[PDB]
């Protein structure tokens, strides 16, 4: 409607007597495009509250205004939602004079400054080279190319600095899909972590990303190893708000299946569909066995035991005591227990350098033996008060 | 003709008379023909004596390409003979950054094929250690990953 040219016109009237980035043959054309009450491009103020709504072929009038541009919005506003817009066009030419045709020193180091970034406030685009050349080339390489891409990006990420923690999501949202063409996940489930700690600022906040890292967020962490097994699902409950049910239902019984551990529980959590994949095969029997070894971790210490045996180790995973030795190896190399299980003794020597967070429990009683047991300490020292 | 005894004696003291410390680059050339004659008489002790002098000393100056892949290809072949394991990782070391920098993949990957290959064959190492985590070794063939 009269929305894009009756908004513009305050802001700009306030500034200039003209519009000066605006044609007088364009100014009519604002609000001559569409039907709807936000179009496809804006300027300024009003252009924050604007983004892409189906296909914005139309960026290419909004690239015309060089020249008297940077009289109403800084001439570096212009790369902002331009590659924002076109996430979605899926187009190799539309991207390559955006990137390799932007070049480098144009005019902004000649009569201006550089703050790279470009893609918030006002910023050059030759950070966002870059950053867009690996989305880009995602679906259209294989593995091969895919590293030399990441390469001019990670010694670019080292090299220069940003201010918004934005640009890692790009670089894990490259590395998803890329790890996602693998077999292993353990990587795939890394990138999700510090994926998640960047979603508090600006650029997307909005619970559409949300569905789509909640199915990322329920396959990594069931193929991937690295604290717990389940202790992170309850730490950023995202997925709550967003649909149940679709993939996204298996983390409400993986919750209090491996708390138990039956294999009952274990036909509703994987179906036919995942049961296509035979690293999930592997990995079954890898989170059954830590979890029910998680548990007799904090069992076996309580005052003087740091040593378990073959019984309640065996009993629990359900497996041979011939390869549960040799599985536990699995995850000990993985910085969970340095100690040396023996064979004719049967017992198992536990060397504990797990840090297990997640207390509140022991604090009562953890606390206070480092007080009272202290205190036998002062007490007998009282007596060497002489010299 | 058969003759194989009396061929490197003929190149062994002959190369010092023209230039001893003058010209390098004309001496490659014999002491390569050299070490090649004895791989066929059959001695590898013989050829592992004869480069001695020239040392390093071609790492200190600029790359000249092939020069290096030559060397380093002669040098396996000697411990063909010795059968050990530990030297040839020695040797395909400095043509591993060669075809890293200057040349490309294609003839890069054929050849680490064979460097992680010989790396489970040595009780690991000093040097070995560094050898593990690799970025390049993670993508392409999947017995390179297997082997990695």
């Amino acid at each position: 409607m009269f929305n894009n040219h009756e908004i513009d016109t305050i802001l700009s009237t306030l500034r200039m007597e003209a519009d000066p980035s605006l044609h007088p043959l364009f100014e009519q054309f604002e609000k001559f495009y569409e039907e709807k009450l936000w179009f496809q491009l804006s300027e300024s103020l009003t252009k924050f509250f604007d983004d892409a709504k189906s296909t914005p072929l139309r960026l290419r009038l909004y690239d015309n205004f060089v020249s008297k541009f940077y009289d109403k919005i800084n001439q570096l506003s212009v790369v902002k939602y331009l590659l924002a817009s076109l996430k979605d066009s899926k187009d190799f030419d539309e991207s390559l004079k955006y990137l390799d045709d932007l070049k480098a020193q144009f005019q902004e180091l000649d009569s201006k400054k550089q703050r790279n970034n470009g893609s918030k406030d006002h910023g050059d685009g030759i950070l966002l080279i870059d950053s867009e050349i690996a989305r880009t080339y995602l679906l259209k390489n294989d593995l091969v190319k895919a590293r030399d891409l990441l390469d001019d990006l990670e010694k670019t990420l080292d090299k220069k600095d940003s201010i918004p923690l934005r640009i890692t999501n790009s670089f894990y949202s490259t590395n998803s899909q890329y790890f996602k063409f693998k077999n292993d996940f353990n990587s795939f489930y890394y990138t999700s972590l510090l994926y998640l700690s960047t979603l508090e600022p600006s650029t997307s906040i909005t619970l559409a990303e949300r569905q789509q890292l909640a199915y990322d967020l329920s396959i990594s962490a069931l193929l991937g190893d690295k604290i717990y097994n389940f202790g992170e699902l309850l730490h950023h409950p995202i997925m709550e708000t967003i649909v149940n049910d679709s993939n996204y239902d298996w983390l409400f019984q993986l919750l209090n299946a491996l708390t138990v551990g039956d294999f009952d529980k274990f036909d509703s959590l994987i179906k036919v569909q995942i049961s296509k994949i035979p690293i999930l095969a592997q990995h079954e029997s890898f989170l059954r066995q830590k979890i029910c070894l998680m548990t007799l971790i904090e069992t076996v210490f309580v005052k003087n035991i740091r040593m378990l045996s073959f019984e309640d180790i065996s009993k629990a995973t359900h497996l041979p005591k011939d390869n549960v030795e040799h599985l536990v190896m699995r995850a000990i190399s993985l910085g969970l227990l340095k100690g040396s299980i023996d064979q004719v003794n049967e017992l198992v020597t536990i060397s504990w350098v797990q840090p297990r967070i997640i207390s509140g429990d022991q604090i009562t009683k953890m606390k206070d033996r480092l007080v009272e047991w202290n205190d036998q300490v002062e007490k007998l020292g009282k007596k060497m008060e002489a010299r | 003709e058969g003759k194989i005894d009396e061929a490197a004696d003929i190149l062994c003291e002959l190369q010092v008379e023209t230039y001893g410390s003058m010209e390098m680059s004309e001496k490659i050339q014999f002491i390569l023909e050299q070490m090649e004659l004895s791989i066929l008489k059959g001695d590898y002790s013989q050829a592992t004596v004869l480069s001695r002098k020239i040392l390093k000393k071609t790492f200190k100056n600029p790359k000249y390409e092939s020069l290096k892949l030559e060397y380093y290809n002669l040098l396996v072949k000697i411990s063909l003979h010795k059968r050990e394991y530990l030297e040839v990782a020695q040797y395909l070391q400095e043509i591993y950054q060669t075809d890293a920098i200057k040349s490309d993949e294609a003839k890069w990957k054929p050849v680490l094929s064979h460097i992680v290959y010989f790396l489970v064959l040595s009780p690991y190492g000093n040097l070995q250690n560094d050898l593990i985590h690799k970025i390049q070794n993670d993508n392409n063939l999947k017995k390179l990953e297997s082997q990695e």
